[PDB]
């Protein structure tokens, strides 16, 4: 019973730590595809690093934000990813790495003094408000729900649920709850031919046809997927660790 | 950091110094923690307790007022209270602390505790020591510094957290999985700790911790608590000591508290009590919120 009082809980935040969505058009020296270069980038550090998916999430919800209030040239883009990173494995991890790792990995880019005072300016500018929830949060709930639990569903809408992350257009006018069932759903139709069931129908307020405009956009990333010039995502979900599910056959069709 | 007079130094907690001070401008007395920065950045400790703190606004929580950086600093300001849970049950060691308190008490920190449990965080220091009370009758979490977001269904966190003798026996026991029960564990060992003014389990080894539990609520076997023959750290070396009589425990105690203390002890911690259901025992019918 404090399982459904986190799930309100978190219906109400995901409101509150949402970006602004068209924030990339008031970005003078940036566009979507340098972020989409550093979430990539930032997965490649996920994986040497073995920082949790959650970690991740947390770390672009941060960049999003901070972007979406802060004009930021090319130059310091990796800065602001790098920074935001070094916060969310403080507050996600058991053993988050040291600053002079996350400036190893920038090649001497930047130097620590650098890393420490972007992580100031990004808590500032955040106003330490780094409890966000992410798409992993809803995904991991939404999972509970399985008739019964299947592993190569779980890894793919996970895997799905990363592909949202690298194209702010058109994830970004999404909430996480929301892309995290279409996630869900598409793993599921994908692995099982199942439908987003009615458990989940109760629980979220969600209709299969609420879904159904993330649920194309993110059929498109998935088909799509193994010709985007961002493939850190499909390389990570091969390990067996995810039963290698980035190999699966999209659905052409969704039947609806 | 001018508008604020140090008048003295509180102590250490979980991390950090704490001062005692004045705002000269408003007069309004807080406790400030002070926090040293070398060269690792903003300890994850300041970054969770802050951020954590600003989503748990309770009148059982105690308040983040305010957040501030200057040079190699980091001050947070807090609501001041006079005096914590540890040193009133000293004061009162001879007397006793009526049971009317004892339940105030024991309900507030239920009330917070639910709070943040329902706002997906554990706190895992709940100890005498981070429970601070003021004159009015009012008694409030603190130091959320060890605290964490969990997420559901729980990853595994961190190992050896929680004081060791309000540690849950499936932390001693490395549980790759622990939740709110931990949190619900130590507060069962405060209540009693508040019922007798000495603490229910003092040990000084993990082992001699767990053995303490096992000695007053029984060495748990496959029937009372399913999984823990086959637990990381169990040994079926361990003895077999039978379940003392709660009456034993705490002597002071009515069937209604024990009923409770029973259940926020349950050793399965899937059947240990929740903080929603603690509030909702007969125990606290008959709840005021009296003055020390
Ligand atoms: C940071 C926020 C949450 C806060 N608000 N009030 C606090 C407070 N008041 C208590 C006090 C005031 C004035 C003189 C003495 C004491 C006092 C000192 C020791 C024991 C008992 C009482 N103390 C503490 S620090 C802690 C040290 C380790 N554990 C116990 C208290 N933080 C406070």
């Amino acid at each position: 019973d404090y399982h459904e009082d986190i799930h309100t809980y978190l219906r109400e935040m995901e409101v509150k730590c949402k970006p602004k969505v068209g924030y990339m058009k008031k970005q003078p020296d940036i566009t979507n595809s340098m972020r989409a270069i550093l979430v990539d980038w930032l997965v490649e550090v996920g994986e040497e690093y073995k920082l949790q998916n959650e970690t991740l999430h947390l770390a672009v919800n941060y960049i999003d934000r901070f972007l979406s209030s802060m004009s930021v040239l090319r130059g310091k883009l990796q800065l602001v990813g790098t920074a935001a990173m070094l916060l969310a494995s403080k507050f996600e991890e058991i053993y988050p790495p040291e600053v002079a790792e996350f400036v190893y990995i920038t090649d001497d880019t930047y130097t620590k003094k650098q890393v420490l005072r972007m992580e100031h300016l990004v808590l500032k500018v955040l106003t330490f408000d780094l409890a966000a929830p992410t798409v992993n949060q809803f995904l991991t709930q939404y999972f509970l729900h399985q008739q019964p639990a299947n592993c190569k569903v779980e890894s793919l809408a996970m895997f799905l649920g990363e592909l949202s992350l690298i194209d702010a257009d058109p994830y970004l006018k999404y909430l996480p709850s929301v892309i995290a069932g279409a996630a869900f759903h598409l793993a599921l139709y994908t692995v099982t031919g199942q439908s987003w069931p009615e458990s989940l129908i109760r629980k979220t307020g969600y209709t299969l046809e609420s879904l159904k405009p993330c649920l194309m956009d993110l059929h498109q990333t998935y088909l799509k997927a193994p010709q985007h010039a961002q493939q850190s995502i499909r390389e990570k979900y091969k390990n067996s660790k995810y039963h290698g599910v980035s190999l699966l056959n999209p659905p052409e069709t969704l039947n609806l | 950091m001018e508008n604020f007079q140090k008048v003295e130094k509180i102590g250490e907690g979980t991390y950090g110094v704490v001062y005692k001070a004045r705002n000269k401008l408003t007069g309004e007395v807080v406790a400030l923690k002070k926090i040293r920065l070398d060269t690792e950045g903003v300890p994850s400790t300041a970054i969770r307790e802050i951020s954590l703190l600003k989503e748990l606004n309770h009148p059982n929580i105690v308040k983040l007022l305010d957040v501030i950086h200057t040079e190699n600093k980091l001050y947070l300001v807090f609501e001041f209270l006079h005096q914590d849970l540890k040193k009133f049950m000293d004061a009162s060691a001879l007397t006793g602390i009526p049971l009317p308190l004892i339940k105030s008490y024991l309900f507030q920190l239920l009330q917070g505790l639910a709070f943040c449990h329902s706002h997906r965080v554990l706190h895992r220091d709940l100890k005498p020591q981070n429970l601070l009370i003021n004159t009015e009758g009012a008694i409030k979490l603190a130091d959320f510094g060890l605290a964490r977001a969990f997420g559901v269904p729980v990853r595994t966190y961190t190992h050896e957290v929680v004081t060791l003798w309000y540690r849950a026996p499936e932390i001693l026991l490395g549980c790759k999985y622990y939740s709110t029960a931990v949190d619900i564990w130590s507060l069962g060992c405060i209540f009693a700790e508040m019922v007798t003014r000495r603490a229910l389990f003092p040990g000084d080894s993990e082992i001699d911790q767990l053995f303490r539990i096992f000695r007053t609520l029984g060495t748990p076997d496959e029937v009372v608590w399913p999984g823990v023959t086959s637990m990381p750290d169990y040994k079926p070396s361990f003895p077999k000591w039978a379940r003392q009589d709660f009456s034993k425990v705490v002597p002071p105690l009515d069937e209604d508290g024990r009923s409770l203390l029973s259940q926020m002890l349950h050793y399965d911690p899937n059947k240990r009590i929740s903080a929603k259901a603690a509030l909702a025992h007969p125990f606290f019918q008959d709840v005021t919120k009296p003055v020390p």
